[PDB]
């Protein structure tokens, strides 16, 4: 079997990208932010607290004749930027473009956390990282992928994020259209849970490529590319007026300014971002001081490879007995 | 931005 879905970008800065997803029976569509770096599927639900839901679409188990409560089952998950929910848990049948789980356990939201709430563009999140990070209790529970791939032809999914501009998921099946070039690919450590690689380098714009080891996540749930402090002055330094703002949280850089490359290494490969990418606009509505694309990852504890650096990839997720990651231009 | 399981 394979699946194939869109993913659209929420807003005009790519902040997330929704992928819709059909819950239960008869059908529930709910918009999803497919995220590697948690291993959760949760939803919106007729069981969120009221007042915590705004504009979202929901899951309400008790229509859907496949839905069975998972009996003393709860979650509860914190996200890197501070964002949380928690709940119970029901089984359904989920399916993505085409491909279909039974036995999927849907986290269903009791509570969200503000920035869940204020985002009325997003009705939960499915989960891509490995199962070992799932929170639900006292029995864990797999991710969509890991319940689907031994039903897949190939036990893979990519990523082909859009700038301003829809993608796609893909289940199953590498499509060979969809990329320039050939695929590189990488080892991963799943020792914390996450699609972990190392980088072997960057350069700035048209300067010379710095061979350096970075580690890092393949994070589709995270908007920026987070990188060591020195190699995110180095970028920023190439941008006459930018500079570190404590007051509004990373680096920011005049509006009028037209921004370099970024590119990364993966094994003997390069993937460029273009400087459009790295353009997350005013930092509040009117201003001339734009927000960067790539920041500091000093207080994270982890550099993430995110949205900035995988749209400009087409990205396999290779979910084989030993996990890899494969990066392709396009 | 968003930063999603830390």
């Amino acid at each position: 079997s394979t699946g194939s879905a869109t993913t659209t970008p929420i807003d005009s800065l790519d902040d997330a990208y929704i992928t819709p997803v059909q819950i239960g029976t008869p059908a529930q569509t709910l918009n999803l932010d497919f995220d590697t770096g948690s291993s959760d599927l949760w939803v919106f639900s007729s069981e969120t607290t009221a007042s915590e839901v705004d504009g979202q679409t929901i899951y309400t188990p008790s229509k859907s004749t496949t839905a069975k409560l998972l009996s003393g089952a709860t979650w509860s998950i914190s996200y890197g930027d501070g964002s949380s929910s928690s709940g119970d848990v029901y089984t359904d049948t989920v399916s993505v473009g085409g491909l279909t789980v039974t036995g999927q356990a849907v986290e269903s939201a009791k509570k969200v956390s503000s920035s869940f709430t204020e985002d009325s563009t997003i009705d939960g999140l499915l989960g891509l990282a490995f199962s070992t990070l799932n929170t639900v209790s006292p029995t864990q529970q797999k991710t969509f992928f890991d319940n689907a791939k031994a039903s897949l032809d190939s036990p893979v999914f990519t990523a082909d994020l859009g700038y301003h501009a829809p993608g796609t998921y893909n289940f199953g099946f590498i499509d060979t259209t969809a990329y320039t070039g050939s695929i590189t690919y990488t080892a991963v450590s799943t020792k914390q849970g996450f699609w972990e690689w190392t980088s072997t380098g960057y350069a700035v714009g048209s300067g010379t490529f710095k061979s350096t080891s970075i580690d890092g996540i393949a994070d589709t749930g995270t908007t920026l590319l987070y990188l060591p402090a020195t190699v995110v002055s180095a970028y920023w330094a190439q941008v006459s007026g930018a500079k570190s703002s404590s007051s509004v949280g990373g680096y920011v850089f005049p509006c009028s300014a037209t921004l370099p490359s970024f590119t990364f290494g993966v094994g003997s490969a390069r993937i460029v971002i273009p400087g459009d990418y790295i353009d997350f606009g005013p930092i509040s509505t009117g201003s001339s001081s734009c927000f960067g694309g790539i920041q500091s990852s000093a207080g994270i504890g982890i550099n993430i490879f995110g949205d900035v650096a995988l749209k400009a990839a087409f990205v396999v997720f290779n979910g084989a007995t030993t996990p890899t990651l494969g990066f392709a231009s396009k | 931005x968003v930063v999603x399981a830390x």
